[PDB]
């Protein structure tokens, strides 16, 4: 009477060709080759943001940019005094290669080249300029433009600090500061060196002070190894090195 | 000394930007002042060859 | 041992029903009132 | 995330999971809400971008498995565009962004 | 010794079938409530 | 010896398919909202 | 040598559809809006 | 010491954080601050090899 | 002490929410306080190895 | 002593309704304060054996 369930097995087996692990295994390759197959060409590019000065001479060397494979690129116009300047018409060679969203009265252009090595060249008229602008633009290099500041030598139609160290932003040039027992996160840029910490200092004085919105503190101060500090009726005193 | 680094480059025509913002655009057969002349671009990988011996390569920040 | 495909033959069909009818999941359903 | 608006600063990068939100959300300085004006995207396959026209926030999933792709945005009150890149398949899912800005 | 090939062919349609399965991945739905 | 041309053939066929979808490239979108 | 022409033949193919590619050349486009 | 953490790594390309919050990325042939000569990324298994026989990872909380 | 237990559990990752009232998620590798080093985690029938041997269960009452 | 009643029973899950008017639902082992443990569940005619040698049913003319 074993002839059914010897039938039900084999029946199960016949239902089922595939090993649970084989599913997982075809799974694991399955991944593997689509990882094969979204690999990227050679070694990728260094993305980097670059600003230009452009040049209105009549000797000059119009620029080169660099285009990637189907990867936006924003150029951003500006003038002398650094105001916005709208285009009032722009035009590009071989269309094909390229993409262009340029809304109606922005000083940008959005760019999305198309071919692999296939080189162009584009023409600008400004807005309050009867100077053209003409620059060339080629395709796979090792770095990639995310965007491009451009500043006109012409003059357009149109002619802190703080904010950054209490969000987080150090000065540039600046090192961190051992202080014993404090909550203060120091940095020493231009021999005025700036607290950030949630303490409200007491003896040498603030010469400029910011309390934000959510409630710390950050100061301006002087090079002076020991300091007072008072918190909520304590009172101790840190020293600050390097 | 001003030091150049590849802006561009293609097979043919190469592109380089000095140490002052100025840029220029040099042949195989080219005088450049300082190092001369050039004696290979290699359009791949980067690299030029100059009469001076010198590879002039890319930025390493701007690779 | 010829037997095997007619047991084999029997429950096939059987066993190919209820796997669809085990697939056989349905939406769910919102009344309001007023 | 702050978001450096330097013109070398290194652009920000987000890491995704395919058939999931990524919440990118974009903050100012006072904390505030910065709604966002208008964007672009190139491979629009790879990417659905559900957006409210008038919101501040992008729920975004990502169509593929290690395709990455870049993100350009601009803003109501900044000219200079904000751009970002994003790669999918990694060990951990950025299930909330919060792009800190410094205007 | 030549059971492999009609151990291969239905195994092939069994890997024909799930292989698009994990191709495939629809889209997503955004909703906006009043 | 002719798995040697089968191999090339499919390979060939899986090879042709793939360069297709390499080819592929779409545009970008612009979406702008008030 | 009797392999010559089996050897012109698919040289001769990706040859002929090579020639029409840089004689393709597209029209300038022009973009106004204010 | 600065320690960096693994953020996004790809073929060729790799992301790290730097402990002050400065990311940054690196490549294969490349001079890290801190850390020398960029011996070798690898895209799995999340391991960066440096000259200062360092292998850098994920996060623990990162991964 | 703090006592942890499973809330999410699949192949891979699980999830932990301690009795304190916070909650974590870990893979094979990582470290968890009072715990030591996780071992072996298996996906049925709620088992979870440390380095301590302890097998990291469900509740008992809620499960 | 609250005298449990057996208000649904399934394969796996049992729902226990006891004299106190609270009821609950528990998996097969479970430990019941009071009565000890149940060690087998079975479906058919309403029988929960416990580790104290007691039998909970369904009520003899509730039921």
């Amino acid at each position: 009477e074993v002839i059914d369930k010897k039938a039900f097995k084999d029946m199960t087996r016949n239902l089922y060709p595939l090993n649970p692990e084989q599913v997982v295994k075809l799974k694991q390759i399955y991944e593997t080759s689509e990882y094969a197959k979204a690999a990227t060409p050679g070694t990728p590019p260094k993305p980097t943001a670059t600003s230009q000065f452009v040049n209105l001479s009549p000797g000059s060397t119009p620029p080169v940019i660099r285009l990637s494979q189907g990867f936006v690129s924003s150029l951003v116009f500006l003038d002398s005094t650094g105001a916005p300047w709208p285009i009032a018409a722009y035009d590009l060679g071989d269309p094909s290669s390229f993409n262009i969203q340029w809304d109606k009265t922005s000083n940008t252009l959005m760019i999305q080249a198309t071919k692999l090595y296939n080189y162009g060249n584009l023409a600008v008229r400004l807005r309050g300029l009867n100077t053209p602008v003409m620059l060339t633009l080629i395709p796979g290099q090792k770095a990639v433009d995310y965007r491009v500041d451009l500043r006109v030598q012409g003059y357009g139609p149109n002619a802190d600090l703080l904010l950054h160290v209490l969000e987080g932003v150090p000065p540039p040039g600046s090192r961190r500061l051992v202080v014993s027992g404090g909550d203060a996160r120091a940095w020493l840029s231009n021999e005025k060196m700036y607290v950030r910490t949630n303490l409200t200092i007491l003896s040498p004085g603030w010469l400029a002070s910011m309390t934000s919105a959510d409630g710390t503190h950050a100061y301006e101060m002087q090079k002076s190894p020991v300091l007072l500090v008072s918190w909520h009726g304590k009172v101790m005193q840190l020293k600050v090195e390097g | 000394r001003i030091i150049y680094y590849i802006q561009a480059v293609i097979p043919g025509r190469a592109w380089l930007i000095g140490s002052n913002g100025s840029t220029l655009t040099v042949r195989e057969g080219s005088k450049i002042p300082g190092y001369g002349m050039v004696k290979l671009i290699d359009s791949l990988q980067g690299r030029i060859l100059t009469s001076s011996g010198q590879v002039i390569k890319f930025s390493q920040e701007d690779s | 041992q010829q037997e095997i495909q007619q047991r084999t033959s029997d429950m096939l069909t059987a066993a190919t029903q209820l796997v669809q009818d085990w697939k056989q999941v349905e939406t769910q359903v919102y009344t309001e009132g007023t």
